[PDB]
C-alpha cells in the first residue's frame, strides 16, 4: 500500500518466528524500540500489528517515534513511547518503471498532523486559502496528495524502499503472539533440572506405565506433588521419580 | 417449567490426572437438584457466573449459541456455528437480529465486522464460563434412554477448548433452526472422587445437606458412625443501629440571619 | 554545497547552458535542482523545478538535467531573458534542508 | 497571491526582530513553509522549514536563533530572529508553495526581508 494509506494486519493467535527475520540479510533497517532484537522471540504481546508502506531511502530515518518531516507528519505518524521494530528494505528493482512509477502515493498537505495509527484517507482538494475550492484546482487550491517520480535512473535517495513495521501491542487480554519455543533431548534415569511447559523442578524422569485421559497434561499425587508428565511433543508419559538423597 | 438437576453439571475443574483420590476444590458448578429451567422459543437469558446447557434433540434443531453483553454491535460478542461437519468460533462487532435464528441460509446477523478471534475443528451438555479472558467450554455425549427428563446418572464434562478471547459474558440466547435446559452456576466447594483411570466417578454437593456437609470435613465419601463437627453456627444481625446524644445548645444563627439591623 | 561555476558571460544568439556539479544526496542533486533566475538586486526567482522538468512561466530557453553528481542547466536561444543570476539548491547531505549550491552569477 | 516581507532594515548588534512574513492568497498556516538567510554576495540556506503541522527544522544558517511563524488570524506569516549571532547579517526569503509524477520543492519566492545586521 501506499505510505499514506499503509495498510495494517493484526497478528494474533499465531507463532511470531522472529529469528528468521533477525537472521536473514534481506532487510537494511532493523530498528528495534523497546525490545532487544536478539531476544524479541521470548516477548509476547496481545497484538501485533505490520504496518506496511513503501518510504524513499531519506526518509527511512523518519520512520520511529520523534521524527518530522511530510511523511512523518502528514503521512505516517508514530506515538513517541512506539513498541515494536522497523523493518525496511531497497525495492529499486521492484518498484522503479522506465517511464516512472507513479503509482505509489504519499500525503503531503494535510491541515493537522494524524494521531499514532491514523489513517485519514480523505481525496478532498485541499483549501490551502480562505477561497472555496469548489472542486476546481487554482491558486490556494492544492491536491493533498502528490506521487512519487519513481524511476530505475534515480539516485539512492529516490529509488524506491519497502518498508514493514511491527508494533508490538500489549493490552489486557492473553497475548495470543509468541515467538517458537525451544526445546531439548529427553534424559531418561538421571537427574536433570526439567521444564515441561509450566511444570518445572527437579527429578528422574522413566517410562511410565500409567495411562492419562487424551485432555491430561500431567498427574499429580495425593499430596498436590507432580509425579508424571506427558511429553508436550512425542505423547509419552512420564514418572517423575525424586533425585535419591539422604543423611550419611 | 423446571425440573431436578440431580448430579448433573460437573466438569474437570482442570487438566490434571488423579488417581483413587477425594479432591476438595471450590469453584463454579451447577448446584446439585438446583431448580433448572426446562423450554420447549428462544428469548435473551442473563448470563451470571455462568451457564450449564444441555439438549434432547434427534433432529439436531438446536445447534448454536450467542454470548455477550450489549449483542447489538456496540461490543464485541462471541458467535458459534455448528453445521455438519464444520463448526465456525468468530468474535467480532456483530451486528444482530433482534430474534436471531439459523434456517434450514444464514441470518444471525446482518453484518460481522472488525473480526478477531477465529477458530474451526441424544443428550448434550455444555458450560460455558470466561475466567480471566478465557472461554472455558466442556461437553459430553451420552445414551438416551428418558423421553422427557434428565438421567439421574452422573458424567463429567471434559474440556473442549480454552478461546483466549477478552469476553465479557453477561447476557446469552441459544441459536436454533426439541427441548434444552439452561442452569447457573454457583462458586461451591466439590468433593470429587477419581477413580485409576483418571476419571470422576461420584461427587459431593458439600452445601447440599448436613451429611453432604459431613462428608466434606472427613474428606470421605463414606461416613462413620459417629458425630463430628461440621460448620460454625453464627447469628447475624438484622438491623444498623446508630446513636449519639440530642441535639441542644443550638447556634445563634436567627440571631444573625433574621437580625434587625444589618 | 555544490560546486557551480562563478559567472556566464555571453552575448544573445549562441547555445548555452549552465552546468552544476554537486552530488547533493546523489540522484543529481535528487532531480531536486531547484534552479531560479535572480534578478541582479531583485529576490530570486525560481526558472525550473524539477530540474528534468518546465515550472509554470518557464521561458522557452529553460532547460534542465541532472547526470550521477553533476547537471546542466540550460537556457536555449540566448536572449535578453537569460540575462541573470542562477541558484541552485538541493537538501542538505540527506535531509530536507533544501541548502543551495554555490551560485552562478551569469551576466552579459 | 502576493507574499510581502517586513520587519528587514537595521538593528543595533545583538537583539531580536520580531519580523512579519505577510502573505495574500494562500493563508500561510497550512502549507509546508520554508524560511532562508541569504547576505550580499552570499547564497539562501534555509534557516528554518515550517512544516504545516507545526514542526520546524533549522538545518544550517540559523542556529537557535531565529523562529519561523505565522499569524493564524491574518493569515500573513511571522519571521522571529532573536538574539541574532553576529553571523546574523542577511536578507529574508519565507515563501514556499511548490505547484501550480513530480518533486514540486521550494518553488517560489516573495519580494523578501533585507536587513543589515552589524
Ligand atoms: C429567619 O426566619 C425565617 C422565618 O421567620 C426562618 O425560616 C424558617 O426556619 C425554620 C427553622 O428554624 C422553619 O421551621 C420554618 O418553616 C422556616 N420558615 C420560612 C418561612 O422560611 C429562618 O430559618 C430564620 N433564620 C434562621 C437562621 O433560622
Ligand atoms: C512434532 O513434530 C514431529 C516432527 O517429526 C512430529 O513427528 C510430531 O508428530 C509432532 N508432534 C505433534 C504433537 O504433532
Ligand atoms: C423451583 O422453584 C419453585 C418455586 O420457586 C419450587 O416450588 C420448586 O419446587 C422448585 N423446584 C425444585 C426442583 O426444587
Ligand atoms: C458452515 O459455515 C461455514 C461458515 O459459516 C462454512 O465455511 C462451512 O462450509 C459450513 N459448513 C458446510 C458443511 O458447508
Ligand atoms: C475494532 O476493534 C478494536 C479492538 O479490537 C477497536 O479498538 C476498534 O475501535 C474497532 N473498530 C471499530 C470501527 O469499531
Ligand atoms: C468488561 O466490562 C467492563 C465494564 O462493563 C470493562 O471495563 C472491561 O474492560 C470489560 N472487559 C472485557 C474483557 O470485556
Ligand atoms: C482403566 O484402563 C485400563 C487400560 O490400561 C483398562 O484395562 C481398565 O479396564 C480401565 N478401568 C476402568 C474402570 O475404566
Ligand atoms: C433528648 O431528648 C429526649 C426526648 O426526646 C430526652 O428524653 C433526653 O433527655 C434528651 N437528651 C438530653 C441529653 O437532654
Amino acid at each position: 500500500a501506499s505510505v499514506y494509506a499503509w495498510n495494517r494486519k493484526r497478528i494474533s493467535n499465531c507463532v511470531a518466528d522472529y529469528s528468521v527475520l533477525y537472521n536473514s540479510a534481506s532487510f537494511s533497517t532493523f530498528k528495534c524500540y523497546g525490545v532487544s532484537p536478539t531476544k524479541l522471540n521470548d516477548l509476547c504481546f496481545t497484538n501485533v500489528y505490520a504496518d506496511s508502506f513503501v518510504i524513499r531511502g531519506d526518509e527511512v530515518r523518519q520512520i520511529a517515534p520523534g521524527q518530522t518531516g511530510k511523511i512523518a507528519d502528514y503521512n505516517y505518524k508514530l506515538p513517541d513511547d512506539f513498541t515494536g521494530c522497523v523493518i525496511a528494505w531497497n525495492s529499486n528493482n521492484l518498484d522503479s518503471k522506465v517511464g516512472g512509477n507513479y503509482n505509489y502515493l504519499y500525503r503531503l498537505f494535510r491541515k493537522s498532523n494524524l494521531k499514532p495509527f491514523e489513517r485519514d484517507i480523505s481525496t478532498e482538494i485541499y483549501q490551502a486559502g480562505s477561497t472555496p475550492c469548489n472542486g476546481v484546482e487554482g491558486f490556494n487550491c492544492y491536491f493533498p496528495l502528490q506521487s512519487y517520480g519513481f524511476q530505475p535512473t534515480n539516485g539512492v535517495g529516490y529509488q524506491p524502499y519497502r518498508v514493514v513495521v511491527l508494533s508490538f501491542e500489549l493490552l489486557h487480554a492473553p497475548a495470543t503472539v509468541c515467538g517458537p519455543k525451544k526445546s531439548t533431548n529427553l534424559v531418561k534415569n538421571k537427574c536433570v533440572n526439567f521444564n515441561f511447559n509450566g511444570l518445572t523442578g527437579t527429578g528422574v524422569l522413566t517410562e511410565s506405565n500409567k495411562k492419562f485421559l487424551p485432555f491430561q497434561q500431567f498427574g499429580r499425587d495425593i499430596a498436590d506433588t507432580t509425579d508424571a508428565v506427558r511429553d508436550p511433543q512425542t505423547l509419552e508419559i512420564l514418572d517423575i521419580t525424586p533425585c535419591s538423597f539422604g543423611g550419611v | 417449567a423446571y425440573t431436578n438437576s440431580f448430579t448433573r453439571g460437573v466438569y474437570y475443574p482442570d487438566k490434571v490426572f488423579r488417581s483413587s483420590v477425594l479432591h476438595s476444590t471450590q469453584d463454579l458448578f451447577l448446584p446439585f437438584f438446583s431448580n433448572v429451567t426446562w423450554f420447549h422459543d428462544n428469548p435473551v437469558l442473563p448470563f451470571n457466573d455462568g451457564v450449564y446447557f444441555a439438549s434432547t434433540e434427534k433432529s439436531n434443531i438446536i445447534r448454536g449459541w450467542i454470548f455477550g453483553t450489549t449483542l447489538d454491535s456496540k461490543t464485541q460478542s462471541l458467535l458459534i456455528v455448528n453445521n455438519a461437519t464444520n463448526v465456525v468460533i468468530k468474535v467480532c462487532e456483530f451486528q444482530f437480529c433482534n430474534d436471531p435464528f439459523l434456517g434450514v441460509e444464514f441470518r444471525v446477523y446482518s453484518s460481522a465486522n472488525n473480526c478477531t478471534f477465529e477458530y474451526v475443528s441424544n443428550l448434550r451438555e455444555f458450560v460455558f464460563k470466561n475466567i480471566d479472558g478465557y472461554f472455558k467450554i466442556y461437553s459430553k455425549h451420552t445414551p438416551i434412554n428418558l423421553v422427557r427428563d434428565l438421567p439421574q446418572g452422573f458424567s463429567a464434562l471434559e474440556p473442549l477448548v480454552d478461546l483466549p478471547i477478552g469476553i465479557n459474558i453477561t447476557r446469552f440466547q441459544t441459536l436454533l433452526a426439541a427441548a434444552y435446559y439452561v442452569g447457573y452456576l454457583q462458586p461451591r466447594t466439590f468433593l470429587l472422587k477419581y477413580n485409576e483411570n483418571g476419571t470422576i466417578t461420584d461427587a459431593v454437593d458439600c452445601a447440599l445437606d448436613p451429611l453432604s456437609e459431613t462428608k466434606c470435613t472427613l474428606k470421605s465419601f463414606t461416613v462413620e458412625k459417629g458425630i463430628y463437627q461440621t460448620s460454625n453456627f453464627r447469628v447475624q444481625p438484622t438491623e444498623s443501629i446508630v446513636r449519639f446524644p440530642n441535639i441542644t445548645n443550638l447556634c445563634p444563627f436567627g440571631e444573625v440571619f433574621n437580625a434587625t439591623r444589618f | 554545497v555544490l560546486t557551480q561555476p562563478p559567472s556566464v558571460s555571453g552575448a544573445p544568439g549562441q547555445r548555452v547552458t549552465i552546468s552544476c556539479t554537486g552530488s547533493s544526496s546523489n540522484i543529481g542533486a535528487g532531480y531536486y535542482v531547484h534552479w531560479y533566475q535572480q534578478h541582479p538586486g531583485t529576490a530570486p526567482k525560481l526558472l525550473i523545478y524539477g530540474n528534468s522538468n518546465r515550472p509554470s512561466g518557464v521561458p522557452d530557453r529553460f532547460s534542465g538535467s541532472k547526470s550521477g553528481t553533476s547537471a546542466s542547466l540550460a537556457i536555449t536561444g540566448l536572449q535578453a531573458e537569460d540575462e541573470a543570476d542562477y541558484y541552485c539548491q538541493s537538501y542538505d547531505s540527506r535531509l530536507s534542508g533544501w541548502v543551495f549550491g554555490g551560485g552562478t552569477k551569469l551576466t552579459v | 497571491v502576493q507574499l510581502v516581507e517586513s520587519g528587514g532594515g537595521l538593528v543595533q548588534p545583538g537583539g531580536s526582530l520580531r519580523l512579519s512574513c505577510s502573505v495574500s492568497g494562500f493563508t500561510v498556516s497550512s502549507n509546508y513553509m520554508n524560511w532562508v538567510r541569504q547576505a550580499p554576495g552570499k547564497g539562501l540556506e534555509w534557516v528554518s522549514v515550517i512544516y504545516p503541522g507545526g514542526s520546524t527544522f533549522y538545518p544550517d544558517s540559523v542556529k537557535g536563533r531565529f523562529t519561523i511563524s505565522r499569524d493564524d488570524s491574518k493569515n500573513t506569516l511571522y519571521l522571529q530572529m532573536n538574539s541574532l549571532r553576529p553571523e546574523d547579517t542577511a536578507a529574508y526569503y519565507c515563501a514556499s508553495s511548490r505547484p501550480p509524477l513530480d518533486l514540486d520543492w521550494f518553488d517560489p519566492w516573495g519580494q523578501g526581508t533585507l536587513v543589515i545586521v552589524s
